[PDB]
This record gives structure tokens, C-alpha cells and sequence, in this order.
């Protein structure tokens, strides 16, 4: 049950903490925000051919 | 402006001095009047700092004919705004051939002391400006508009990045709503 | 093993660049494909390399929205003669508190779990005659899923709950808190609803069809004491495991009613003196 | 496609959508100094994105008369960034140079200019035998015209286009590093110059390096249309620039 | 392995040192270098072997910053005529109270965590008629980072906070506390900022112009009862993982701006009858 | 021996016969931005021996009633060589410098003088409340006097000499990085200053890095002797100097 | 998680506390209390050439 992960801290400059769940519902839990997963490419660039940066946008 | 969607059009014209400013603004993007209701100046006034570098795009709605050049320059900050096109080009720039091609991209480089900046901008925390000036001028055949219109687009790069959440001051009430 | 280690993601680095001349123009582009340009400061001007340590963290939708907020507060007397102002009774929705409100309609579709806070006061109102010796209030809240029986007064019958959740507080504690899972019949939650109720496009228009969460009401256990005494509860909601769908632009236009998205039209910005101007 | 050139110096940046290659002097690239052929003993200041960038002069109108335009270097960029600094503070100068023309015009203009740099483009006085101040070929960045028929006045350059103030041929330019501004076919010209000097550096105040000219061979004409003139610019950039000898400055 | 055992220093020991006779004069220096002497007594006089074993461990910067410390005080009624006169607004600074000035001005830069503690006690006003019954009073601290609205008045829409981060307390438990953590734009806090905001050499001048912090806010709910009651709050700040650089001399003469250096010219020190005397 | 030191920036030398040891900062070396603390995105200019040289200020007389002065940096050299030119032409600076202060006179003088550096030297108003503009303690490299009496002039700064116009016991000075010039064994003082700041680069025209200060500890004194006066000069060098932000010049 | 590390206490005359971190900020941990690493070298000695205390300070 004990579940030990890392804590948010700063960058080159323990860091650890326990979580213990009490509940029988995945609701009682507490929130995850500990995920930093994100791809901004639906709304960046959803056309169907691949476009190249370098070569130009037309011909 | 008595219509609105003129807000949106940056007039232009064939016959100009030779060098001559097309327009002028302060690159605050979480507090100018130009930035304040933008796509990213929504987002960024939900908080307080912000760091990273902007895309601003213009792309040119004239007459499949009509030919020009144009200079964009990014002016750090500094005691005085260029006032011509002679101080403008010493900062950063970029000229923008018109052809088949219609949009150029000007990329703003994060250039700052801090690692963050204020979203409530001050002089401590100033950012700079953005001009464009005439390069060439434009120049149309017989039997096309004499007038034409750019228009400007405002986006973060890959490195962009906020922090310290807060409320916006944008929406406000006064009674309960019912 | 009784404990597992299930024990991040910087904004990418500037790489050098050095002078270029070539036939590749990456400024140059089209935005009529629909397509935002992915040009980088590296590609217009000469750079350093520079390590990013910043990240995103903090913008994640999970800490966006992972704010309590207040959505309503009502008062309720004691006693009264009127027996309709010594209880509350709210249909729950998110529409009444505007900030709130537009936090939530930055995005199509939500699906997440709901903390619910419950802070409630107490003040003796304005009389003649004040000196009086009252023990420690005690409040009742009940929620009432859709189609149950609702109270008609303080001391009605309904008020003895049996299958109805319901929480009993006393001043002087901490606040009270509880936990709802995601009671959506649909698979999202939808903040706005393009349509109509009957299959012939007539009858309520709007997301107020889709609101079927039910109500809650308040009331003073037994207390009534000689002299009235008001009460005010205010309720605040902290999404959590939060996903959301189709972002939206952010209104722009002050709201004006709680189940309706009417509006007065509003100029697109504020103004300067000419398209020069720079100055403060 | 080969019609599109983006070229990027310092923090500048140039892009043109339609345009011819690029010349590159005599085939020799800029390149610095080497050690063993160096003549001053301390070490040079070599300013890098400080001083390799485009600069823009001032621009020109073209009309259907004009005649030609010359331009000296380095004395034009002489009072501009801090290009400038270093040629007031340094006795000595080293650097190659970019130069891009551009003139734009509708599909339906006509006319044709030749862009060429003329190395140690010695010029004669108006009238034989009378000499003249350093301010009738060089003023800054300002625009020299060339004029139609002889000159007469004594305190300026002989200024006949054909003979081009150097008693030679108008025709025969087309030896030096060059290219040609079609408006049927090109938009602008790029050129680039290496250092071309008989000692390893020099006195950037003293001594004009090389004359930059815009002759148009073929004039300009249009019909109807509201446009009344085609502007003309120029861009240089230094590339590989290097100085030694600090002194005081003032030239 | 559940159990990580993580798991000191003493002064230097004095030596044994006997008669000597030599050329070497280890008491013979020259401070024109800025070098300060290394001598021990061990070098001047015959010494006996000792083992110190004193340490330093309350000297450390992290102890000697490491206690709570009050910062501001403000009063604020539950019921007045005056609107601005029922509740506070502070812009955050550590140039109010005079001991955590001093202390914190002993260094150039720092860079720490924070600990914010609350305490907060209220008291009946004098009057004739004292006699009323009110229950528990509940207060609530809103934190407003620059830019964020800000109330105007004790009713206000602003402290329905969506974003923004507050707390709710009610009298008779335990102080309210939270932490903070280190939150300038810069890479460390600058107690003295020798330049001015303008870029020609203009306008504010001081560390006035790095204070930007934000403002803290803080109110009765709901309380308001037939008399009035003054409240007052104070705030403690504890620094945490501290680092410091650069120390400077402590002041001498006593402070009379909260935003600025101005002082009195002030004495080196007392006085005695002269060069001589030694006695009381 | 040494008692002698050679110093060799650039094109220029400084050589002392009688002199104490080179002082160093807090013990840290002056040395060029790295890449993993740099937040700038374009690339730096790193002018090298044009600006990395020593500058000499004007001189000032140390009579028998001098009190003291001070000099702010960079201020102080923000119109000298190219260094001033970088400055006005540049949104974020960074450097080192090399300090040298020059003092003699005869076996038969006596007198001491303390030379220190104060990093963030922020000065208080004469008058408590008013406000100074920036001519009070800065106008280029004139240097400023310190008063034995307390000052009233509201335009100016406090000069008490025995607070230091910072509130402090001026006998505590001894903290920031200093040496003492004996006329005893002592001619010359060198500090050697990191830069120090709490960003990694900064403008130059609108911040004070550190403040120069002497103050003689011990007053002058001689007799007979036809010199009246011993001179003071002081010598400064910037060290791995760095620019970022080309915009227009003017500061 | 659990984190062993010895207590302060006195000299020549167990000693051991448990420490757990309960949340997900390293803000929010106890203060460090137990660094006593110091050089007072930057201040003290911030000359060039090394001095030997021993011989003469100059020459
Ligand atoms: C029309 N929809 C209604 C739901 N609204 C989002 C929403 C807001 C609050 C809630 N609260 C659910 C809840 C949670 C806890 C106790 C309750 F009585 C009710 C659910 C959904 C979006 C628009
Ligand atoms: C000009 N600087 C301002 C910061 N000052 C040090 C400092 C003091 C207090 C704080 N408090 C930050 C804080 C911490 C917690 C809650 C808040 F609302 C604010 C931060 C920095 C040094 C001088
Ligand atoms: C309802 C659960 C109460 C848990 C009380 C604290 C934990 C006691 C057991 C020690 C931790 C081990 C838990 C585990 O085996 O996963
Ligand atoms: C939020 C954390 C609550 C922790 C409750 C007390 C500890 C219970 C588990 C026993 C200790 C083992 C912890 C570990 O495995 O590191």
C-alpha cells in the first residue's frame, strides 16, 4: 500500500513522500497532478500532408 | 473605428514617402489594449509571470498582382522608441518579400535579466517594441485596388511557459445571477 | 515488498546557430492550410545554447482547475414567521458564480470527480431585546437525487433521511467536506448543448435540458431560539481527475442570466490614440 | 525551387521569393586574416555579431529619367551601428562585405539596371586639371547622381554615365562581379565581395575600397497605372570584420 | 529496506606547544593585505593539549533565520460606518518591523522557503449596552498576486476566489499555517537595490522598485453583529532552507522609512572619561 | 621578491615596485557566462581587448582636511573608449574589473588611506522623506566628496563620513573586499571584483554593481617640504566583458 | 520513506528519530536544521599568492 514517490523540487540544486490510501472509492483519493504529459500537435498542425518547416509551405 | 471588424486591417497604400511607419506597438502581452483579448493574452492574464519567446505572423490579403517589401524589427528595451526607419534596423529585423508565398513569421527572441516577467508589466520589467516600415513600397498594375490590408497573428513557441495561477480581472459582477 | 517506488518534462532547449545562406526559407510560409507555423528563434538569427529548466507544470488542465470555488451561498433564519425563509432549497448547476462559471466554459466536455466544501456562520440579527444564552447550533444538509420527495417545510417528514446522503455539523468544527464520483449519464459532462428538448425543435433551448443533478437543502436541526438568528452556507466545488474535450474561446461578453447564454454586444478591445502611438 | 534565398547575418535576416543565385565576388568566399600573412604584431578585435549584420541605407526613387546612382564604401557605412565605432576608434580595417539590391515592380513594368562593384574606382575631375574636396563622391550614405550630359561645374566629379567617370566603356563593367535587375525576371541582386586590397589591411577612412553602381540600361516605363515611381534600396552586411590599432577616436 | 538511515563537527583542538627560539614570527604580519592573521594562542605562549568539543551548530544561517518573527499588525471592525474600515489590505513587505529588518538586512541576497502563520484575536468594543449573544466569528485571508482584482469593499464579488488561494478559520482552535515557496522572478531576494526603474535614470529608486509580491486581504464572513467588534490579526514569517550571500556590516542608526535607507547621522559609539580609565 | 607586480590587460601594462598582494573578490576568479545559467536566447558579443584594458580616471588632491570619496560603477567609465560605446549600444551587460589605486610619496609622510568595494551601495537622502535625482551621486567619473558634518542641502546625499551614507559603523567596512594603503610599506592597492548580482546579466546605465570608496583613516601629515599635496589616481579594467540586446544607441 | 538519522546531543556522555514526508511539495518539508559545514576561507583569505604564517608577510 505504502506508495513512495518523488516530490516536486527545484532543478540541479530525500525527496520522497508516502501515500497511503483509506477508502474503498477510487473518488475519495486525492488529486494527480503530478502528470506533465501534453503533444500540442492536434491543434498545431492538423492538416494530412506533413509539412517540412524548411522547404516551402506551396510547391 | 465606427466598425468594429476595422480593428482587424492594417491599411496600405501605393503612393507613400519613402520610408514611412506602417505601425507601432508595445510588446506587453498580458496588459496592451493590442494583446489584452487575444487568444494568449486571455491565457496568460489567468496568471502572473511568463517567460519564452513569440511567433507573430502577417500575411498579406492584396491583390494577387501587387508586389512590396516590408521591414519588421523587434526593439529591446531601451530609453526611447525608434522613432525612423534608419534606428529601427539596428535591432533585431527580418525583410519580408511578398510573392507566391503570403505569410512571413517574425520570432521574437526571449531577451531579458529575469528569468520571468510580469504578466502587470512595469518599466523594471519592460519588454520593448515592434515596428514595421515601409522597404520598397508597394507597386500595383492598371485596373487593381489602390489600397490593401495585412493582417497580424499572435502565438507562444515550444518554450513558452506560465506560473503563479491568479484571477482574471476581465469578468466581473455585481448581483447574483438569476 | 510493502512498498512500491512508483516514483520530469523541461520546455525544449535553444541549440547554437550560426550564419546561414541557403535556398530554405523557414520564415516563410502559408497560414492559409490551416497550419501554425513551427519556426524557432534558431532559425532567424544567430543563438546561443542555453539549457531550459522551466516547465509546464503548473499549466496542466489538473492545477488549472483544481481550485476550490465558491458557486452559492443563501441565507436561512431560524425562525420566522414566513416558513418558506427558514430553509434553502438549490438546483445545483455551475452557472450562478461568474468567475467559476467562465473557468469551466474554457472547454466543451468535462469529466471529472467533485470535492464539495460546506462553510457555514451564524449572526444574531438587529433587535430590542438581545441578551439571551443559546447552546452551539447544529446544521442538517441533505441532497435530494431528481424525482425524490422534497421538503415542504422545516419540520417535515422528509427530513429523516434514509437513502438520501445527508451530513450533520455543528459550529465551532472544521468545515464540512465530502466526496461525489462522476454521476453523469451521458460519457462527459457538457457545458453547452446546441439543441433542443422535444423532437420537433420546440421547448427549452440550451444546456438547461441536460441539468438533472438534483438539489440540496439546509435547515437548523432543532434550534429556534427566542430571538432570530440568521445563517449563511456557502458551497465550494474542486473538480478532481479531471479531462477535458474542443476548447473554446473565452467569453468575452459579461453574463447576464444563470441557464442562457444571452449577451449585449461588446466593442473587441480598448482603444489608442493612432496606429502609431506607443507611448504610455 | 531555386527562386527563394534567405541569408542570415547577426540578428537580421533577409528573405526574397523571387531572385537570381548568388555571386560570389571572384569565387573567393571572406574569409579572416592568416598568421602568415599578418604584418601588425598585437592581437586584432574581432567584434562578430556586433558588427556582421545588414544594414539598410537610404532609398531611392526611380523615375523615367534617372540616370544612375554610385555609392563608396566603407565611408557610407561609416556613421552606422557600431560598425562606425570601430572604424572612428581603430586605425586599421579588414572585413568583406553582402551587398542586396531590391527593386520590385508589377508584371507590367519594364526596365532593366545593372548592379556591379567596381574595386578602386578612381575617378577624374570635371574639368581637367582642377582637383576636388573629399565631399563631391562621399558625403555618408547619401546617393551620388550620374548625370546625362558633360559636366561643367569645377567643384564636382565628371559625372557623364556613358564614360562613367572613369574614362572607360559603360559597356564593358560586365568584367567586374556583377548582376542584372530584369523586372521581368528578378526582383534583386546579391553580390558578395571579398576583401580585395594589394597590403593585408587599411585605413577604412583613407582609402574607398570599392564603388558600388546602379545604372539603368534599360529605362523605365509603364502606362496608365497609379504608381509613379519604383524605390530602390540597399543592404550590406560586413562579414568576417576585424580592426587593430585602438587609438583615440575621431578619425 | 523500508528505512533509509540517512544518518559532527567540533572546534579545532588546542596543541601542546613548548619553548621557542627562532627566526620564524608568526606574531609579525601585515594587514595592508586584507589578509587577517591565522595565528592561535598556541603560537604566542606555552599552551596545554585540549579538546574542545564546542560546536557551532547555532550559528548557522538556517538557525539564526530559522525563528518565527512578527511583520504587521491591522485592526478591522466587524460592523462600521466606514467601508474601508472593515477590513485590511497590505502589500507584502519585510520592511515594517524593525528586529526582521535588521535581522534579514544582514545580507545582500537570500533565497528561502516560507512559513506563514496567523493569529488572529477579537474583542467587544466599549459601549453602554453590552448584553448580546453572537456565536463563533469565521475569518477568511485572500492572497492576490500582482496584477488580480482586488475589493473594494467588505461584500464584494471579488472574495468568491476561483483561483486565487485563501483560508477559512474560526475562532478557538489552532492558528492557521501554510507555506510558501521561493517565488521571485530573480534568482535570489535582494534586500538593497542600488539603481532606479527607469532606463535614463529616473523615478523610483531603492529596493521599492523589486517589491512585487502582491497583497494579502482579509475579513469577517459573515459576521455583523447589533455592536461592533474589533479584531486583529498578525503575521509571522519563518524562513526555511535558507542560503545567503554576500554579508554586509549590520546597521547603526534607527530606521524612520518602511520604503527607503534615509537615516540620522548617529555617534561610533559612547563615551567615557578617557584612553585610562577602566573602571565602572 | 614580492613586493613587485606586473598586470597586463589588452595593450596596456601596469607595473608597482612597492606593493602588497593582489586581493581577490570572495576568492572567485572573473570568467565568461555558461550555458547552464544563461537566459538570453541570442548569441553574445564578446569584445575582448578593445574594451578589456585599463582606463585611468582623473586624479584627485589628498590635502591634510580630505575627508573621503566615492565612485560608482559602471557609471564612472560609461563615456570612456569602447566600453561606453558598448554600453549605449546594448540592452544587458556583464563584467569583471580590475581595480588599481596609485599613492606615494616620501619616507617622511605619514597617513593611511581604506580602499574597498561595496556591492549594492544604496545611499539615503539628506533630508528623510525627500528625494535626490541621479546627480547627486553619479555624473560620470568626477569623483564625490564625503562631509565631516552632517549635510543639509535636501538636493544632495548624507555625507556623513562616519556612517558611510549606507547607516552603518564605517569601521565595519572591513567586511567587503578591501586593502589598506600605509604610506609606511604601501603605494598601490589591486582588488580584483567578480561580478556579482542576483540575475545573470543586467543593464548597465539603470543599476549600480558596486561602489568604489577611500577614506583616509588616518589624516596626512609632514612638515616643512615643498610638496603640498599627494595626488591620488585611480585605474580600472573590465574583465571577460560580454553584451547582449543590440537596439538603437542612447542608453 | 522512513528517513533514520541520529539527534543532536551532548559530548562523551539511542539517540535516533524517524522522519515522514506526508505531501507532494518540497516546500513543504521541516527546515534542515542539521548542516554545519562552514570555510570561513572567502573572507578570510582572499589574497592570490598563499601566506605562510610562519614566515614574514612581506619579503
Ligand atoms: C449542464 N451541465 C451540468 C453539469 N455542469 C458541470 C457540473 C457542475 C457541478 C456538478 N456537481 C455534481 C455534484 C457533486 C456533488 C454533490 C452534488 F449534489 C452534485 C456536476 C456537473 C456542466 C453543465
Ligand atoms: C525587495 N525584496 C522583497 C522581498 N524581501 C524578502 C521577502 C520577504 C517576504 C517575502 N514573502 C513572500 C510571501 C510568502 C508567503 C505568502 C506571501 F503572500 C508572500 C518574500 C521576500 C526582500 C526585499
Ligand atoms: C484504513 C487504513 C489504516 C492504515 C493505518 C496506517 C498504516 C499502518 C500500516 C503500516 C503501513 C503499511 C501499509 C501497507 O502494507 O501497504
Ligand atoms: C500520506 C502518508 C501517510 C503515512 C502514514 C504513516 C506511515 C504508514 C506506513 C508505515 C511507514 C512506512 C513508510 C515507507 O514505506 O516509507
Amino acid at each position: 500500500g505504502a506508495q513512495v514517490s518523488t516530490q516536486k523540487t527545484g532543478a540541479h540544486e530525500i525527496i520522497h513522500y508516502t501515500n497511503i490510501n483509506y477508502y474503498k472509492d477510487a473518488a475519495s483519493n486525492s488529486a494527480n497532478r503530478q502528470d506533465f504529459t501534453q503533444d500540442p500537435s492536434k491543434f498545431t498542425e492538423p492538416v494530412k500532408d506533413v509539412m517540412i518547416k524548411s522547404l516551402p509551405a506551396l510547391n | 473605428t465606427t466598425d468594429q471588424m476595422e480593428m482587424f486591417r492594417i491599411p496600405v497604400t501605393i503612393n507613400a514617402p519613402l520610408q514611412q511607419q506602417v505601425f507601432g506597438l508595445r510588446l506587453q502581452p498580458g496588459l496592451d489594449s493590442v494583446f489584452k483579448h487575444t487568444l494568449l493574452g486571455e491565457i496568460l492574464n489567468y496568471y502572473a509571470h511568463w517567460s519564452g519567446s513569440m511567433k507573430l505572423t502577417f500575411v498579406f490579403c492584396g491583390s494577387a498582382m501587387a508586389t512590396g517589401k516590408f521591414l519588421i524589427a523587434y526593439s529591446p528595451p531601451g530609453a526611447n522608441p525608434p522613432k525612423t526607419r534608419k534606428d529601427a534596423m539596428l535591432g533585431t529585423h527580418i525583410i519580408w518579400d511578398i510573392g507566391l508565398q503570403s505569410s512571413c513569421v517574425l520570432c521574437v527572441p526571449w531577451i531579458s535579466q529575469t528569468h520571468y516577467r510580469l504578466v502587470q508589466q512595469d518599466e523594471y520589467t519592460s519588454a520593448g517594441y515592434v515596428t514595421c516600415w515601409y522597404q520598397t513600397g508597394m507597386i500595383v498594375p492598371p485596373g487593381t485596388p489602390n489600397s490593401s490590408s495585412i493582417m497580424c497573428f499572435a502565438s507562444a513557441c515550444n518554450d513558452f511557459s506560465v506560473r503563479m495561477l491568479r484571477d482574471t480581472p476581465f469578468i466581473s459582477q455585481d448581483n447574483k445571477l438569476q | 515488498g510493502d512498498v512500491e517506488e512508483a516514483i520530469v518534462v523541461h520546455v525544449a532547449d535553444t541549440m547554437r546557430s550560426g550564419p546561414s545562406n541557403s535556398a530554405s526559407v523557414p520564415a516563410l510560409t502559408a497560414v492559409e492550410t490551416g497550419h501554425t507555423s513551427q519556426v524557432t528563434p534558431s532559425d532567424t538569427m544567430q543563438t546561443r545554447h542555453v539549457k531550459n529548466y522551466h516547465s509546464r507544470s503548473e499549466s496542466t488542465v489538473e492545477n488549472f482547475l483544481g481550485r476550490s470555488a465558491c458557486v452559492y451561498m443563501e441565507e436561512y433564519k431560524t425562525t420566522d414567521n414566513d416558513v418558506n425563509k427558514k430553509f434553502v432549497a438549490w438546483p445545483i448547476n455551475t452557472k450562478q458564480m461568474v468567475q467559476m462559471r467562465r473557468k469551466l466554459e474554457m472547454f466543451t466536455y468535462l469529466r471529472f470527480d467533485m470535492e464539495v466544501t460546506f462553510v457555514i456562520t451564524s449572526r444574531q440579527d438587529p433587535g430590542t431585546t438581545l441578551a439571551q444564552d443559546m447552546p452551539v447550533l447544529t446544521h442538517q444538509i441533505m441532497y435530494v437525487p431528481p424525482g425524490g420527495p422534497i421538503p415542504a417545510k422545516v419540520d417535515d417528514y422528509a427530513w429523516q433521511t434514509s437513502t438520501n446522503p445527508s451530513i450533520f455539523w455543528t459550529e465551532g468544527n472544521a468545515p464540512a467536506r465530502m466526496s461525489i464520483p462522476f454521476i453523469s449519464i451521458g460519457n462527459a459532462y457538457s457545458n453547452f448543448y446546441d439543441g433542443w428538448s422535444n423532437f420537433d425543435q420546440r421547448g427549452s433551448y440550451g444546456y438547461n435540458t441536460l441539468n438533472n443533478l438534483g438539489h440540496i437543502y439546509v435547515r437548523h436541526v432543532s434550534g429556534s431560539s427566542p430571538h432570530p438568528i440568521t445563517s449563511t452556507i456557502r458551497v465550494y466545488f474542486k473538480p478532481k481527475h479531471t479531462r477535458a474535450w474542443v476548447p473554446r474561446p473565452p467569453r468575452l461578453c459579461q453574463y447576464k442570466k444563470a441557464f442562457s447564454v444571452d449577451f449585449t454586444p461588446t466593442p473587441i478591445t480598448d482603444t489608442r490614440k493612432d496606429i502609431n502611438t506607443v507611448t504610455t | 525551387s531555386d527562386r527563394v534565398r534567405s541569408i542570415t547575418l547577426g540578428n537580421s535576416t533577409i528573405t526574397t521569393q523571387e531572385c537570381a543565385n548568388v555571386v560570389v565576388g571572384y569565387g573567393r568566399w571572406p574569409t579572416y586574416l592568416r598568421d602568415d600573412e599578418a604584418t601588425a604584431e598585437d592581437q586584432p578585435t574581432q567584434p562578430d555579431v556586433a558588427t556582421c549584420r545588414f544594414y539598410t541605407l537610404d532609398s531611392i526613387k526611380w523615375e523615367k529619367g534617372s540616370v544612375g546612382w554610385w555609392w563608396k564604401f566603407p565611408e557610407a557605412l561609416s556613421d552606422m551601428g557600431l560598425f562606425g565605432q570601430n572604424m572612428q576608434y581603430h586605425y586599421l580595417g579588414r572585413a568583406g562585405y553582402t551587398i542586396h539590391v531590391q527593386c520590385n515592380a508589377s508584371k507590367f513594368h519594364q526596365g532593366c539596371l545593372l548592379v556591379v562593384c567596381v574595386p578602386e574606382a578612381e575617378m577624374g575631375g570635371a574639368v581637367v586639371g582642377q582637383a576636388f574636396s573629399a565631399t563631391a563622391m562621399a558625403n555618408g550614405d547619401k546617393a551620388y547622381e550620374f548625370t546625362s550630359a558633360t559636366q561643367s561645374d569645377q567643384t564636382k566629379v565628371q559625372t557623364a554615365i556613358h564614360n562613367a567617370g572613369m574614362g572607360v566603356g559603360v559597356g564593358n563593367l560586365t568584367i567586374y562581379p556583377h548582376q542584372w535587375i530584369n523586372l521581368r525576371t528578378n526582383n534583386s541582386a546579391t553580390i558578395v565581395m571579398p576583401y580585395i586590397n594589394s597590403v593585408p589591411m587599411d585605413n577604412m577612412f583613407r582609402h574607398y575600397n570599392f564603388t558600388l553602381m546602379v545604372i539603368p540600361f534599360v529605362k523605365l516605363d509603364y502606362a496608365d497605372t497609379a504608381s509613379t515611381y519604383v524605390p530602390i534600396t540597399v543592404t550590406v552586411a560586413p562579414m568576417c570584420a576585424e580592426y587593430n590599432g585602438l587609438r583615440l577616436a575621431q578619425a
